[PDB]
């Protein structure tokens, strides 16, 4: 019984270390199951102890991670979901449900539902026929046809995850800073599947001819 | 032959320990300062009854920042109360680095050696300590002379010695060639302990107050659902799991992040809680009427 | 009173600013400091959880790294200059 | 009254498990092993 | 081995060689060790030098007649070069004369009364530490009350390190008597003393005096364990 | 003045100071130590940071006769402002335990210094009451009815301790006790349920004897108390009410849920029974094989 | 009242405006001295371009 | 699959990497790392549509980093002699590819 | 009894601040090795006492302490971005008959 109290107190001590303050780093690769190597936000490569009974299944894939500041050690792990790509301050979610998206272009509203709502909601149907999940959707027409609004409405009320990004999020002044966000979007979607990817601005990004004049 | 030259077991009162902590923490980042008041008897006994933090100085730990106007003044007020104690050293913080005397500070500590012959320099490092226990050490000047004349062995008699391996190079060289480190003990009376220990009667008055009872149902309900989701992975795990070689099995049937362990943990938490919840509910009811 | 005002500031001591990079929980928040390294910090009890919103500029202890309070939006000079005009 | 009994029955199960369980282990620790 | 590997200037090493060797040659006089390890011997200082004279008495245990004779130059009067020699010879005598003759107890008893004033002089503190261990050994199981009284006067002086030696020395002399007056005084004094070495000495002495005291030490055990000091609990045990 | 005084939080540091100071001034034979308390004020939480003894004399022969040194209070103010400027003069501690009417008179000198109603912090030094080692009381001035003159009197406020961060962290390294309450495991709170009942029972009996003392020993009737007791009889659950029937239903559910959790633990304990057996079964073979192989080799 | 400094130490610090230094004298993109330990606006400096 | 090697897709410029040091010379360093981690199929996808202006120009530090990698395949000849590093390139058109290839 | 030791022991390990990672560039004749600490500059810093300079080879990635930078243990597996890339890409399951014609 005496040793039970020590044990209990021994865990309490570790919780203080686990607790705030903390600093974010990024778990790299293992060197070993129970010792790994990480990189901090500060570019420093620390070889750190993997504390007992922590995540392993996902820890080894390069993934975002927390480090206790004073120990400079891996005390607990973050979801990949943590530290999401640069993304819009307001809601992805649409606050309106009244919808004029219903009343006129109704035929197109069903079509979008067909390609997009119908596989996620009913997975079951697809499995039985044997098809591959329906292919991506390009929306083009003259603007002032509410393209970015007809599809938003659906994402909002289906209540599957919705990631709403712009080319403007991606754009960067630096060197190699754009692409690292791009890799994050694709993976971020897989993590939190079923998931809806909509890039509103793509026109700007595509060019007729490549250049390097500036 | 020579004197014992055994560094004092520095009996740093609970009052002095708490008091260095307050001044040092708030005063970050500026390296704070002050004197330690106590009494030295025998060959190895200093009790640090109390300390007081000299007004901040923008110069940092310096010979400038040690100052006799403050020294005189506080002590003259303590005359009136009879709580007067002689200067037996000085403390300061280096919070921007671990516990070790600077090259500047060795000159300074030597001035204090003239004042009092058993003077300490006690470095308290407040930001880097996470508990006010670790990275705190006590020091006392060892002359340049000692190092040349091979008098260091005389200096470490009747002691166990304390090495701080961490922090080396330079810093460590200076430390070894300047001071001698010895263990630090905390002494307190049991009247103090009882105060430390004490809480209140409104502590237990609160412990008879009861939450809204719908919220208690929420928790009982939740636990049952909670445990369903982890009982599937546990169910899967034990379907076969007979295959030779334990190490392989740990990856295959997910023995890491053990579902058996995790199930017993949730059940047991909710259980101890619901015994307290039914008990408290009944006790209050019968007590009152 | 004026000279006494300096004694009082000295004990106050500076602060580090980030911004609420992403709400994860009421308990713990993810902030990205303006100077650099992203940190996970705690909330103080007087500051409200709902004052905290994504993109709000926040101030935090240097020492403990704990969100003290919201600051007003601390606009870049370029958009600050446009506001500044009264014609 | 009904449920009070049902708890006691489970507890009685646990005890039966615990006592029996250790009796082979004694044998093995005492026996030499490779 | 001792000379070759273990360094004599370093104090902790020198203590280990002195103790191991004292036993090697014990129970017969041997000067072989002094001669072999003569350069080694000159290196000594501080408490390494106290142990160096006391080593001699472990070696010279037995051959009682020639016990005093060899220790003759090192005694006070005949030595005042070094206080560590003066003091560590008296400890040294008491080793040979452990449990043997009472002619020896008498001599040491004189030295205690001489120095039971100020132990504040530096030589005196060292001297009187050895004297106090010394006389306890010599008087083992005598139950000489004269000895016991002498080491009280050292205690009450509150001599820095000799307070411990004296406290131990009482319990070795009066071994297993459980005299209640002795028990009462020690136990009470240990609270007053704030310095830990003196306190440890008295805690441990309380145990010595209650050797084979059986169920008549039961009064003592309850108080010591219940004492809030860790020190008295350690000796309680 | 400010009426903001709601809570008084008291650092563990103030308490340590006051004890030490009491015993270094060697105020004994109910010689009162009176010392100053510094911290913030004119806040809902008064944050009591520190205390330092003032020179003080109290004569047992007559309690009107005491000294207190005016100049010392003054000297300390410019020193304490430099040290930490959030400190202000806020009142005085008394060694207590007794609540005197000499404290109305001492409060009036502190009332000269202070910007708030003088905070009287009764730090008990004997520590007889284990719980409540502190009482807090604030001087008020209020219209006393029955056609009597306005009285200055002491109204209790929450003296309850909260502690600062810096103080607390060291304290926690020192102790490892299960204290008056930690709300730890099951064992700890189970103790608590007995102790806490006993707290109430003690509290309750005193209220019974207070009512005897009104009508036997002629205390002036403190009607406030009587007001509170009316609220106790009136807001007292009444039995035979169908609310009680509802209560019993809630009880029935939780006692059942306990039963289902008890069974699930059986399944966990039962798994351990088999796995250990499996291990034993392999080991029997390991040990048998040692014996045969030692024979063959020899 | 409050000041955002961007230091020459390459740090960004939100500091209590020192009351001794006037709110008037101060302005956006004033060059200023700042105490080296604890970051407070110590004094004002002739501007450099 | 049938070859049974480590198929490491490296898609694109390694200026995206910024983990330690500049990403520029990490391009070049690919040789070193492929050697250690053999058997390897380096599947260098990179269309080289980062600018037609530098395909046809003399300008372009992207072109320079690219170039230093190609040379390592024929100076060091670590991959050639003991083949276990195949240098599989893939571009959409043969005609938008850098002409040092 | 054994379990409580393990929990406590982990805590005692974490205490050590920093701890780093370099690569031995060469061995030198005073019994030191020139390490390139990977984020930082180069430092010449001794071998651990436990392992001799014969054991080490050119380009061995090593772990490092931070309180003296003296080498800790040799890395079991080379730290390089390429390793991580393989992990993600996964072992090819595609075969020739996935694509017909
Ligand atoms: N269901 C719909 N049918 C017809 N028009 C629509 C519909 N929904 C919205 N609109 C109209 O479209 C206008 C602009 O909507 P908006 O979302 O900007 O369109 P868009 O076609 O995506 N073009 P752009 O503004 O260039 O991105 C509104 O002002 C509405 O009048
Ligand atoms: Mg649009």
């Amino acid at each position: 019984r005496h040793l039970k109290r020590e044990l209990k107190r021994a865990q309490e001590e570790v919780k203080r270390i686990q607790s705030v303050p903390l600093v974010i780093g990024q778990f790299l690769e293992p060197i070993d199951q129970n010792t790994g190597i990480v990189s901090s936000t500060t570019g420093m490569s620390y070889v750190v102890r993997i504390l007992s009974t922590l995540d392993r299944e996902l820890l080894k894939p390069s993934m975002s991670v927390a480090l206790h500041r004073h120990s400079n050690a891996l005390v607990d792990i973050l979801p990949p979901d943590s530290d999401s790509s640069i993304s819009v301050m307001g809601e992805n979610e649409k606050p309106d449900v009244t919808y004029a998206d219903v009343g006129g272009l109704d035929m197109q509203k069903q079509e979008i539902r067909e390609a997009v709502e119908l596989p996620l909601v009913q997975a079951d149907l697809y499995e039985q026929i044997g098809i591959d999940p329906p292919r991506g959707v390009l929306l083009y027409g003259p603007p002032g046809t509410g393209k970015t609004m007809l599809v938003k409405a659906v994402a909002n009320s289906t209540k599957a995850a919705f990631i709403r990004v712009n080319g403007s999020e991606f754009v960067h002044k630096y060197l190699g800073e754009g692409p690292r966000m791009v890799r994050d979007v694709f993976r971020l979607a897989r993590e939190n599947a079923p998931s809806i990817i909509f890039i509103d601005e793509v026109d700007s990004i595509a060019t007729k001819r490549f250049d390097a004049q500036t | 032959t020579g004197r014992d030259d055994t560094k004092e077991t520095v009996y740093i009162s609970s009052i002095a320990l708490l008091k260095m902590l307050k001044h040092g923490r708030a005063g970050v980042p500026m390296e704070v300062m002050g004197l330690m008041l106590g009494e030295f008897v025998d060959d190895y006994t200093v009790n640090v009854v109390d300390v007081f933090a000299m007004p901040q100085s923008g110069t940092g730990v310096s010979v400038e920042a040690v100052d006799d106007v403050f020294q005189a003044k506080m002590m003259d007020m303590l005359k009136q109360t009879g709580r007067d104690q002689m200067v037996v050293g000085w403390y300061h913080s280096h919070p921007g680095f671990g516990c070790w005397l600077s090259s500047v500070d060795v000159n300074t500590q030597k001035s204090f050696e003239q004042l009092n012959s058993r003077a300490v320099a006690v470095v308290v490092d407040p930001i880097q300590s996470v508990k006010g226990k670790v990275v705190i050490d006590a020091f006392r000047l060892i002359d340049t002379g000692a190092l040349i004349n091979n008098l260091e062995p005389r200096q470490t008699t009747s002691n166990t010695g304390l090495l701080n391996k961490a922090n080396i190079q330079a810093l460590i060289h200076g430390l070894n060639r300047h001071y001698y480190s010895l263990n630090i003990d905390y002494h307190k009376t049991a009247k103090e302990t009882k105060m430390l220990m004490n809480l209140h009667k409104e502590q237990w008055q609160s412990g008879l107050k009861m939450y809204d009872y719908e919220e208690k149902e929420e928790s009982n309900l939740a636990a049952t659902k909670s445990m369903v989701k982890i009982a599937e992975q546990y169910s899967k795990r034990i379907e076969e799991e007979k295959e030779l070689t334990e190490e392989e099995l740990k990856t295959r049937y997910v023995g890491r992040q053990d579902p058996k362990k995790h199930l017993s943990e949730t059940a047991d938490e909710t259980l101890e809680n619901n015994i307290v919840s039914v008990l408290t509910a009944g006790v209050n009811s019968v007590a009152i009427k | 009173d004026k000279t006494e005002n300096d004694i009082k500031a000295l004990q106050s001591i500076g602060q580090l600013i980030g911004e609420v990079m992403k709400e994860l929980s009421e308990e713990k928040y993810i902030v990205k400091a303006s100077s650099g390294p992203r940190y996970i910090v705690g909330v103080r009890n007087s500051v409200d959880r709902s004052k905290l919103k994504k993109g709000v500029r926040v101030t935090l202890d240097i020492t403990t790294l704990t969100i003290m309070r919201i600051l007003p939006r601390e606009t870049d000079p370029l958009v600050y200059n446009m506001t500044s005009f009264e014609q | 009254q009904v449920f009070d009994e049902r708890i006691k029955f489970a507890n009685q199960l646990h005890d039966e498990y615990l006592v029996s369980m250790r009796y082979p282990e004694d044998k093995k620790t005492q026996q030499n092993e490779k | 081995k001792s000379k070759s590997s273990l360094d004599g200037k370093f104090s902790l090493f020198h203590t280990a060689v002195s103790v191991a060797n004292g036993f090697m040659h014990a129970g017969t006089t041997d000067n072989s060790f002094i001669k072999a390890n003569l350069p080694w011997l000159g290196k000594a200082q501080n408490w390494a030098k106290f142990t160096a004279t006391a080593s001699l008495g472990v070696i010279h245990k037995g051959n009682l007649l020639e016990g005093k004779k060899v220790m003759a130059p090192y005694l006070p009067g005949s030595r005042a070069s070094s206080r560590f020699i003066k003091g560590g010879s008296l400890y040294g005598l008491g080793l040979i004369y452990a449990g043997f003759g009472r002619d020896t107890t008498d001599y040491l008893k004189n030295i205690i009364v001489e120095n039971s004033g100020t132990s504040g002089d530096e030589d005196v503190d060292v001297l009187l530490h050895g004297a106090s261990l010394g006389i306890g050994l010599a008087a083992m199981g005598s139950a000489n009350i004269e000895v016991y009284e002498a080491l009280k006067e050292v205690l009450y002086n509150d001599s820095a390190t000799s307070g411990e030696a004296a406290a131990l020395g009482m319990g070795l002399c009066m071994l297993g008597t459980g005299k209640p007056e002795a028990i009462h005084d020690m136990f009470t004094y240990s609270q007053e003393t704030q310095h830990g070495n003196i306190t440890r000495g008295l805690a441990v002495g309380l145990a010595l005096i209650n050797y084979g005291r059986q169920e008549l030490a039961d009064d003592l055990i309850t108080k010591m364990l219940a004492s809030d000091e860790s020190l008295l609990r350690y000796g309680g045990a | 003045m400010s009426l903001q005084h709601e809570k008084v939080t008291i650092a563990p540091l103030v308490l340590l100071s006051a004890l030490d100071h009491y015993e270094r001034t060697q105020t004994k034979e109910n010689k009162r130590c009176v010392g100053v308390i510094l911290g913030d004020a004119n806040s809902s939480t008064i944050r009591v940071t520190n205390s330092f003894a003032l020179p003080f004399e109290e004569d047992e022969k007559n309690s009107d006769v005491w000294f207190l040194d005016h100049n010392y209070i003054e000297n300390m103010n410019e020193m304490c402002k430099k040290i930490n400027a959030k400190e202000k003069l806020i009142g005085w501690y008394h060694s207590g335990p007794k609540l005197r009417a000499s404290d109305l008179k001492i409060n009036e000198l502190f009332k000269k210094y202070t910007q708030n109603n003088p905070l009287l912090l009764i730090v008990d030094v004997k520590q007889q009451g284990v719980g409540l080692p502190t009482d807090a009381y604030v001087a008020i001035e209020q219209v006393k009815d029955d056609g009597t003159s306005t009285e200055k009197t002491f109204l209790h406020l929450p003296c309850t301790i909260e502690a600062e961060e810096a103080e607390e962290i060291g304290v926690e390294h020192l102790l490892r006790d299960v204290r008056d309450q930690a709300a730890g495991g099951l064992s700890i709170r189970l103790t608590n349920q007995l102790k806490s009942l006993k707290g109430l029972q003690s509290k309750l009996k005193d209220v019974v004897e207070y009512l005897d003392k009104v009508i036997n020993k002629e205390l002036p009737i403190n009607h406030t108390i009587l007001g509170k007791l009316q609220d106790v009889f009136n807001l007292l659950p009444n039995l035979g009410t169908p609310d009680d029937d509802e209560i019993d239903v809630e009880n029935h559910d939780r006692i059942n849920i306990s039963n289902n959790l008890q069974k699930a633990l059986t399944v966990k304990t039962n798994d351990e029974l088999m796995v250990i057996y499996i291990s034993n079964l392999v080991r029997s073979i390991i040990a048998f094989d040692d014996l045969i192989e030692n024979k063959i080799q020899n | 009242k409050a000041a955002v400094v961007k230091t020459s130490s390459r740090q960004t610090v939100f500091l209590p405006m020192v009351g001794l230094v006037d709110p008037d004298k101060l302005k956006p993109n004033d060059l200023v001295g700042v105490n080296k330990d604890s970051y407070l606006i110590l004094d004002t400096l002739p501007s450099e371009f | 699959h049938h070859t049974d090697c480590k198929f490491i897709r490296v898609s694109g410029a390694e200026l995206v990497q910024k983990y330690i040091g500049e990403g520029s010379r990490m391009v070049r360093e690919l040789f070193v790392m492929a050697r250690e981690h053999a058997p390897s199929i380096i599947f260098m996808d990179e269309i080289d549509s980062i600018g037609s202006t530098r395909v046809e120009g003399s300008g372009g530090g992207d072109s320079e980093v690219q170039r230093t990698m190609l040379e390592l395949l024929n100076q060091l000849d670590g991959f050639e002699t003991s083949k276990n590093i195949k240098i599989i390139m893939a571009t959409n058109r043969l005609d938008i590819l850098d002409p040092a290839l | 009894n054994d379990k409580v030791r393990f929990i406590k022991d982990e805590l005692r390990l974490l205490q050590e601040p920093g701890s780093y990672v370099g690569e031995v560039i060469k061995i030198v004749s005073d019994k030191k090795v020139l390490v390139k600490v990977q984020p930082e500059g180069k430092y010449i810093v001794d071998v651990a006492k436990d392992i001799n300079v014969k054991d080490l080879k050119a380009s061995q990635r090593v772990c490092l302490r931070s309180d003296s930078y003296m080498l800790h243990k040799v890395l079991e597996n080379k730290a390089d971005p390429l390793v991580s890339l393989m992990m993600v890409e996964k072992v090819p399951d595609s075969t020739y008959d996935m694509v017909g014609g």
